[PDB]
Formats: structure tokens, C-alpha cells, sequence
């Protein structure tokens, strides 16, 4: 029984190999008073403590805080001893080789895991869709990545990173909900706005046409009930919040949208393989779960790509946890038991063995 | 803060309940599904209530559902501490988390209610890792399965102990 | 054998730890000629002296007079030596930190108490009901407090103070009893009206409907015989006197009623915890002993709170002395003997020790 | 003779163009029975009415009540006919475009003003200080704004809003003055506490040092006379009440202080212009009139900004009414008469003209 951990930028997904869904999905934050709370404990105290993201943008920046999150994952969330189960870790694209050895060293020396493995999140998303060649638009919590993959190997020179994801959309929804008279400023009220965003927000195929529809009637308005029983009404903010994905200028950001980032990363690849990437664009991550985001991405990329190219956006229904579900299936295979990095193998080659066993 | 400490037997029992060790299925059947804690005779320590526990092996053979039988173990006119291992399913996950249940019925004597309430914040600090707390002050607030499900994940919970709500 | 003293706004409750009811319940007054009389002695002289409240609104204002009440409490009421017994004191919510050290200084230097402890009145009421989270609407003699408590810690920013309690209701009952021809103006007659209020007054579920019922028959009339031979017959004044709690405009006060004060204090807490406070509203104090007050609060708060919230008003039968009884149970525990502030600890840390040992 | 109306969150400023000071300054409240009283009339009835703020947080929320305020402004306060004078309105930062068209529609149809104009309050304050680039910390009655401005254009993505202003400080002074034995609960007593705050309160440069000074002597105590002739003395409350601006945790707020809000809004701007914003921090609004607030803000921001940056806090002596006086000077210029939105232009372009003539 191996463990699969998906260290996401804003949410940590953990579980057991062979399961259909992760057992534990908790925020990856460490809270200290303005003495240390990890996960939902840090969010239960609300405003007394200050919250820090150790993996804020997919890349681990505070290894002391990440050691706390992994310890919280194994004992408090998974409720297992890490020394008895092999652990499969996932890493963001363009992860420096120094970080890969750090995860290997921490797993084998601190948690004493019998076996360990590292997988790329974008590759697991592509494999879970039955593809080895394509481009994965993995939009998570703190970072958005467009990872073109050829024959199971990501092209590092063409990987583009966008610091625009669900965390920035939740903050934008909090800002535009104050235009209706509401006030969501506290940490507790931020989780409420996140629940509003995950339930009522959607991507409009034509933003300007949708704005005119919302300003001439009330068919687009929805009601949401707060935890204290109060009911609020949201109108055109339903499609304005996710519109910042395609128009980052709504956030004051100078970068391009997710559609242009995907197109730009395709144009950075070999000309002979761009035709395959156009028809194999796979969406992944939680921020790609807005209804109508695949139809909007198809329309936007079509306007950018040549008219003779066939644009096909793949949005599997299980794309929210495609990274973890892909890892759990891989780690549960009996033929995968030879691909683990054993503790005996770690003792001889050291942390550098992860480069030759997990690529 | 009444100064009531937690006995080493309760701490040991909580430790096995929280972290699951790889064991033979015979030992898996010996895991505790639920357990009750009570004050000692001298009211100086929180001790385990002897005979008031539910085993994982008892589930499905002698116990049809683990929650209603656990509620029956709760005294009608006495306060009690409880630890329930809730197995529920969310719309996108199957979760298994411990629930610390504070049972302080209105019919309980005033002395019992005051001591248990004032010492709850001390025992719960020793039981690190518990993220769900259920404060029930009457039989109606604890006998319903939907009450536990609301505390676990609210409306996101679709199943409890393998049975839909 | 510890001592438990509940310094109320108008009534001082004292006794020994382990007893079910306080031994001494006397008014907390100091009488001086218009040379110093305290307790029932000051009330026995009636009108020759002038009475002053040192703790009029839960907060001690005249520390010289409050010392005499403590001296009267220990020697004349409890008939015990202060230096032989630890004493547990109770304090009103939002008590300034300067006052807390003054109580510690007086106990250890004037009365030379071997041990000392300070507890919050609202928390003791909540603990006595078997709750660690809830809102306690403490209506005493001179002040009414709505204290939301979360895990045993009162939320200072959400505590609301109302200067409307039994003392004002007794004065109001005297004012409306003059409309029937009866005269109550003297200090001695005020105590008679207070006894009338504590025995024949009740809170009507529907005030306007109850007023019509009293104006159409005599079923609500309860003839009360005074100590002398007048035999008054109070009619609709039975429910009009306590109605000032929910309608303070009867007294010319612009403040809101106890139901709106409780709701307003709930709305000042975190939106997450407001659901728990609605179902854990606990009544405490002597002014909450009117029959039908729990049902009236349940009806009034429900009209204010959202319809999806479950409103539950808790009115324990012993809520009149729930503060003292809660302290007596705690002070009599063998495990509580380690939480006393010893005289040896006061000699080292000074009056500031209470801030760390009693929070 | 043009009219300049400054619609503040809690106080309405009105007057004529060219005047040095506004003619009428009245609270922006609408009173209804617990039938319609606006301004000082609603405050003269005290507790018989319930008061509502239509522009509570700078943004108009109840347009029906706002028309009453404007009608009261022109006829009862200014004592002029709206149809004979052009009117210059001021709007809060981040005001939605829907509101801007509503003000244009109201003044042209309900009041039939010959000309009309909209100006941003923060830009008027910055211009009045002789600057086109800088950050304005506008602290008013119900809202505090930090508006970074570059070349006369406010940066909407970097504007931060704080729901902590003079209204919250008046309530906090009411709460902490009860610790001294005083009782301020009524609406009439709230106006007295507001007068105490505006005359005796000051910002302490070092809060902890000043508390020790006030606890060892009586040199910081001041005396105030109530309208009924009584005299009260206030001590350390002089600097504790405005300290909530820099430590919002005194009010139970999770938000950051005005110094951190200003720093955070600067860090949300372009890296090249942050140097200019540090040395061009301009204070505006009534709540910034506490003595010593400029020196405290200079020290607090310096500890946040890098040591190589020059921090300069600008506190003009006229900053209380800098928005109105800036508007009055602008509206009184002969060259400004071509910038008005005429009724003829409104009849052709409709309410949408304001977006192209007032930006
Ligand atoms: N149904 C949904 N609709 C829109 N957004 C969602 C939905 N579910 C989750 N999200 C967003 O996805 C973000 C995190 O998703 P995920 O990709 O798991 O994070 P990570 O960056 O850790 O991989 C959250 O910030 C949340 O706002
Ligand atoms: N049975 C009763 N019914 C109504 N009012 C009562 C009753 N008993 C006491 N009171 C009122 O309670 C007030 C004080 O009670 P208490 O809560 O002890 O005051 P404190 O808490 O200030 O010491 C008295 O003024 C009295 O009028
Ligand atoms: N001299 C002063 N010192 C301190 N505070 C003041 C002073 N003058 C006015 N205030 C406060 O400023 C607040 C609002 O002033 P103003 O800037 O007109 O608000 P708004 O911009 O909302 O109209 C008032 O609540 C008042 O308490
Ligand atoms: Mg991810
Ligand atoms: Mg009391
Ligand atoms: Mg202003």
C-alpha cells in the first residue's frame, strides 16, 4: 500500500495508491501567531496568526515549512506511519535539480520511507487522458503552467509559467463583490468567496455579449447562503471573475491570458510537432473546472492559430485531480514496484539517484 | 480550567486510534471504532470507561451501523467524553477522520456538567490532530446521523458509514 | 475550605466551596449619614442615610467602599477569618486590567488571603451549563451583559453592555403602581415592590395580546397583601414591568432590548461561529428568572435571525446563582488547588501575577 | 456661480465655487421612525429615529436616500435652486461605472442642473498639494482609502480600501471611556464623545512609551466640560483611541493598519514609480487631523520600506477639506467652463457621457 502525495501550490492532495480519489485535500499553509498550525488548523484560527505558503508557486521555497506539511500529511491526514509505505511525490514543471534531491533526502532521512518516487504533474495529467504527446494547461491555485509534452517528455524550453490562478481569482472576486455592497475582507470571509467561486462562477463564451445580457435582465443572477444564514445575490460577477484568466488586465497584470500563453508555448516548439499539440490540448487543475472554459479556450486559440489547424481542447471530467489519480494508478501497479527508489539504493548513490531513476 | 489531567491509558488509546499501523486482519478487527472517556472516582483524571467501546471487527457482524449503537452507549443523565472514528464519503473524496464528541446532557447533574465543561479544553489539547468537535447537550443533537454529517463536511457529505444520508 | 465570593452589581453572593447555594446574599451597598453601614445594616436604617453602589455597573468604581463590603463579607456574613481560606473572586466582562491587579493587591495585603483566584462571571455560567462555546446574556441588578464565548474565551470586541436590569425594573414597577393609587416612594417601600416583582411578574409572549386580555377580564389580577393591611391587586403591571427589558423605550432609554442586544453581539463575531452561538444562548442572572422569558427571547431572536438558523435559548433552573455555584464547584476540586495564586507567588511577581495565572 | 458638493461617507460638504471653505457641513444620514429627516434634523430627534447611511463606505448603496440628501443640500443647506447653477460632484475611488451614470442621470433629470461634472476625491486632494504623482491616504468617516496616483490618473489595481475610520474611532472612544466610570451610550452622548475625540486625542509617536508615561504621572490628563456643565477627565485614552488606526486589533479587526495599507498599495504599483510614491505620501480627510499622525506615519512606513528609500509624509494644514477646496478652485476657473457636461450634451449621449468627459 503506497502513498501518493500531490504537493500543490495551494492545496495538498494525499491518499493511497489504488484509490479513485484522494483521502485528504487540505490547504498547504503553515500558520504562526502574529506556535505552528498546518493545514485546516491554520485556517481555523483565522486572524490571530499569519499564513505562509512554502510552495506558493509550485516550487518549494521554505523547506522547514514543507517538512511540517509532509509530517501533517502522514500522521494527521493520512493517519499512517511514513516509514512503512513507499511514497510517490509529484513535482511542478521546471523544478530545479537541487529541489529534487532535497525531497529525496527529506523522505529517506527524516521520514525513513522504504521507497520513494518523483513524477511530473503535467506528465501524469497527459497520461491519465490516454496521451503521450500534447500540451497540458495545468491551472492550479498559485501558478498556471502550459507544458508541451512529446513522447512523454516535457519540453523545458517551451514551458511557460503564468502567475495567475485560482488564488488571484478569489482575491478578484472579493474585490468586485464589494461593488454590490458586500464586505469580504477577513480570512474566514475569503473561504466563503472561494466557495461562491467554485459553485456559481462560469466562463462566458462572449464576454461583451454576456455583459449586455446581465445588464438587461436578471436571468443570470444567483443566490448564495452564507454560513450565518444570510443570503447574497451575485449577478455579472459570475463570469467577470474567471474572465481575468483570458484578460489579465482586469487584475492590473501585464501578462497574456491562458489562451495566449498556451499558443505562445506551442509556437516555441518544433514546427513539425505543432500540429499534434493543437489537437491535443489537455486541461488540468482546479481552476479549469469553470463550465464553458473548454469552449472559450477553443474559440480563443482558434482565433490565434492558423485557419488550417484543427484546434481540440481536451477537458476530461476528472481533470481536477488528474495528477493524483494518474499517480495513484501508476503507484498501484505491480509492475511499478521495480521503479521505486529503494532505501538501499539511496544509501549507495545518495540523493543524486533521483536524477537517473525518476528522470 | 479545573486542572483535571488525562490518564496515560486515554493517551495510549488515542494514539492507536489516530495513527494506523500495518497489521494482520485479526489485529485490524481489534481497532476501536468508538470509545467513551469518563472521570475517575476521585475526579482527578480522565480515564477510559470500561466496556464502553466499539471495535472495527464488531462492525457488520454484531453492529449494523456504528453511529446509532454508539449513541446508545451515551448515558442519559451523565456527562461523557467520546472519540468516534467517522468513515464518510464526500462528493470527491472518501474521508476517515476522528470526531471528539462532548456529551453533556441537560438532565446531567450540575456538578458533572461544570467539571466536564471546564476540563474539556485541557483534554482536547492533549489529543492533538483532532479536527472535528461535536458538542451535544441533548439526545436530539447527537442521535441524528445528519447532525454528524453537517459537522464533518456540511452539505458536501453524501454518505456516512457506507450508507447514504 | 475555600471561599467563593460573587461581587454582583447590586447583590453580593458569598459562601464556601462545595456548597450548593451561597451562605450569604446581601446587598452590596455602603450607607453614610445624610458612620458607615454595609449590607442589610445600611438598608435597615432606611432614609436617614444615603446609599451608594461601589460596583454599581459590574465594574468597581469606589475601591475604598468595596473594601468595606469585603470586610463585611468575611467577618460579618461568612463569620470566617480571611487569612485561613483561599478566596475565589468573580469579575464582570470587559473588566479593565488595572482593576484586576487591584483585587489581587487588596486580597494579599489587606486580608492576607493564603491564595487568590479571579474568574469571569459569564464563563462560569456557560461552564455550569455544560458548554464551552456560546453566548451568555447575564442580566443582574445594575447591568446586563451579552458575552459570546468561544472555547472558554470571551470575545471582548463582541461583548455588549446594557444598563437595563432588575434595579431599573423595580423603579419602573413603582412608577406604574402609582397609576393604581398605591404609593411606593420610600426606601422601605422599594424593597416591598422588589418582592412583588420577584413573585408576581412574568414576561408575556405577545405583549399587545396580553394587554387586551388584562383589559377585558380579571383573570390576570393577583392580589398582593403588603406587610400592612392595604392588600393591593396588581393587574396588567405583572407583564408591563418586565416588558421594559424588550422595550426599553418604556423607561425613556434609546438603547435596544435584550433580544436585539444579544443578536447584535452575535453579529459582531466571526460569521463561521455565529451558527453555534444561535443554538447556545444561555440565560444567567436574577433578572432572567421571570417565567416565560426564554420563550419570549426565542420568538424575538428568531424574527431577527435568518430563518435557516436554529435558535435555542437555554434557561437552566439554577441560572440565578449559576455564577456562584460554578465557582463553588471549581474551587472545591482537588485538582484546582494547583491553579491558586499563592502568597509566595504574589510576593515575587507583584499584582501582575493574575494576568498570567487567571488570564 | 457653480456648486461644489463633496459627498463624504459620513459628512456632506457643500458650498459655492470660489469660496475658501464649504458653506454647509452636515452629516449624511436619513432618519425614519422606529417620517423622513436628513442631516442635523435626523440627529435632533436622537433615539426616536433609526439612522441609515446611504453612502456608508464612500459608495452609494441606497439611491432613494441619496436623492433626499442632495435635495436637502440644495434647498435647506445651500438655499439655492439646482436648475440655476452647475454642480461639481465628487466620487470615491473604485466607484463602479454604473454609479457614475446614476449620478449623471439624477442631477440632469431630478434636479435639472444646467451643467454637471464628476471628480475623484483623491485626485483633487493630490492636486491641491501641488502634485500630479503620489499616493493619497484619504481617511474619512466610514472608509479609509490609499489611492496611488501617477500623472493625475489613479491606479485602480493598487487602490486599497480600509473599513476603519473616524466613525469606528468614535465608537472605540465610547467603549474605552466606560472603563473610567463614564456612560456614553445614547446618540446625543455619541456627539459629545466625537467632540472629545476632535479636541483632545492625539497620535502617540511611541505607543508603549506613552502608556508608561501616562501611568506614572498626570501630565497627559485633560479636562472636558459636557453641555450640561459637568466636567470629566480623560488620561491615556487620548492616544489609545487613534492608535486603532495603526493597530486595528484594538477593534477586533484582522485588517492591517493605515501604515501597512499605504505600504501595501505602494508595493502593488510599478517598481519604477514606488520611489516617487514613497516621497509623495499625502494625507487627506478629517481622520488624519490628529496631531503627531504625520510623524508616526513617517516612522511606521520607514520601518517597512527599504532603508535606502526616502519616506516623506505630506500633511497639509487644510487636509480636512482638501477635496472640496480643490474642487471649488477648479470649478471657479474661467477655463473650466468648457469641461462641464451640458444638458444639451446629455440629451444626445445620455448618462454615458460622463465616461468620456470626466474619465
Ligand atoms: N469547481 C471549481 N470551479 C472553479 N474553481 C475551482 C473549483 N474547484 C477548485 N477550484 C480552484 O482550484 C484551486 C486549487 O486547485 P488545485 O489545482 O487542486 O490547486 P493546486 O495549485 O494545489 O494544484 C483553488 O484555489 C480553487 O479556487
Ligand atoms: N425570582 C425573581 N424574579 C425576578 N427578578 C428577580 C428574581 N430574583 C431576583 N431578581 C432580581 O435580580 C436582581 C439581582 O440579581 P443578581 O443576578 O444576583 O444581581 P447581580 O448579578 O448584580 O448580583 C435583583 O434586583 C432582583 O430584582
Ligand atoms: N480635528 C479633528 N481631529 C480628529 N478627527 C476629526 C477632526 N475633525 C473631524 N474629524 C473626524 O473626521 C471624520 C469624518 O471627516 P470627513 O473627512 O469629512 O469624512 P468624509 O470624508 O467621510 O466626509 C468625523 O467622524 C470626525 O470624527
Ligand atoms: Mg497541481
Ligand atoms: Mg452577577
Ligand atoms: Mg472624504
Amino acid at each position: 500500500a503506497a502513498l501518493v502525495v500531490d504537493n500543490g501550490s495551494g492545496m495538498c492532495k494525499a491518499g493511497f495508491a489504488g484509490d479513485d480519489a484522494p483521502r485528504a485535500v487540505f490547504p498547504s499553509i503553515v500558520g504562526r501567531p502574529r506556535d505552528s498550525y498546518v493545514g485546516d488548523e491554520a485556517q481555523s484560527k483565522r486572524g490571530i496568526l499569519t499564513l505562509k505558503y512554502p510552495i506558493e508557486h509550485g516550487i518549494v521555497t521554505n523547506w522547514d515549512d514543507m517538512e511540517k506539511i509532509w509530517h501533517h500529511t502522514f500522521y494527521n491526514e493520512l493517519r499512517v506511519a511514513p516509514e512503512e509505505h513507499p511514497v510517490l511525490l509529484t513535482e511542478a514543471p521546471l523544478n530545479p535539480k537541487a529541489n529534487r534531491e532535497k525531497m529525496t533526502q527529506i523522505m529517506f532521512e527524516t521520514f525513513n520511507t522504504p521507497a520513494m518516487y518523483v513524477a511530473i504533474q503535467a506528465v501524469l495529467s497527459l497520461y491519465a487522458s490516454g496521451r503521450t504527446t500534447g500540451i497540458v494547461m495545468d491551472s492550479g491555485d498559485g501558478v498556471t503552467h502550459t507544458v508541451p509534452i512529446y513522447e512523454g517528455y516535457a519540453l523545458p524550453h517551451a514551458i511557460l509559467r503564468l502567475d495567475l490562478a485560482g488564488r488571484d481569482l478569489t482575491d478578484y472576486l472579493m474585490k468586485i463583490l464589494t461593488e454590490r455592497g458586500y464586505s469580504f475582507t477577513t480570512t474566514a470571509e475569503r473561504e466563503i468567496v472561494r466557495d461562491i467561486k467554485e459553485k456559481l462562477c462560469y466562463v462566458a463564451l462572449d464576454f461583451e455579449q454576456e455583459m449586455a445580457t446581465a445588464a438587461s435582465s436578471s436571468s443570470l443572477e444567483k443566490s448564495y447562503e452564507l454560513p450565518d444564514g444570510q443570503v447574497i445575490t451575485i449577478g455579472n460577477e459570475r463570469f467577470r471573475c474567471p474572465e481575468a484568466l483570458f484578460q489579465p488586465s482586469f487584475l492590473g497584470m501585464e501578462s497574456a491570458g491562458i489562451h495566449e500563453t498556451t499558443f505562445n508555448s506551442i509556437m516555441k516548439c518544433d514546427v513539425d510537432i505543432r500540429k499534434d499539440l493543437y489537437a491535443n490540448t489537455v486541461l488540468s487543475g482546479g481552476t479549469t473546472m469553470y463550465p464553458g472554459i473548454a469552449d472559450r479556450m477553443q474559440k480563443e486559440i482558434t482565433a490565434l492559430a492558423p485557419s488550417t489547424m484543427k484546434i481540440k481542447i481536451i477537458a476530461p471530467p476528472e481533470r481536477k485531480y488528474s495528477v493524483w489519480i494518474g499517480g495513484s494508478i501508476l503507484a498501484s501497479l505491480s509492475t511499478f514496484q521495480q521503479m521505486w527508489i529503494s532505501k538501499q539504493e539511496y544509501d549507495e548513490s545518495g540523493p543524486s539517484i533521483v536524477h537517473r531513476k525518476c528522470f | 480550567a479545573s486542572g483535571v489531567a488525562v490518564s496515560d491509558g486515554v493517551i495510549k488509546v488515542f494514539n492507536d486510534m489516530k495513527v494506523r499501523k500495518s497489521s494482520t486482519p485479526e489485529e485490524v478487527k481489534k481497532r476501536k471504532k468508538a470509545v467513551l472517556f469518563c472521570l475517575s472516582e476521585d475526579k482527578k483524571n480522565i480515564i477510559l470507561e470500561e466496556g464502553k467501546e466499539i471495535l472495527v471487527g464488531d462492525v457488520g457482524q454484531t453492529v449494523d451501523d456504528p453511529y446509532a449503537t454508539f449513541v446508545k452507549m451515551l448515558p442519559d443523565k451523565d456527562c461523557r467524553y467520546a472519540l468516534y472514528d467517522a468513515t464518510y464519503e464526500t462528493k470527491e473524496s472518501k474521508k476517515e477522520d476522528l470526531v471528539f464528541i462532548f456529551w453533556a446532557p441537560e438532565s446531567a447533574p450540575l456538578k458533572s456538567k461544570m467539571i466536564y465543561a471546564s476540563s474539556k479544553d485541557a483534554i482536547k489539547k492533549k489529543l492533538t490532530g483532532i479536527k472535528h468537535e461535536l458538542q451535544a447537550n441533548c439526545y436530539e443533537e447527537v442521535k441524528d446521523r445528519c447532525t454528524l454529517a453537517e459537522k464533518l463536511g456540511g452539505s458536501a457529505v453524501i454518505s456516512l458509514e457506507g450508507k447514504p444520508l
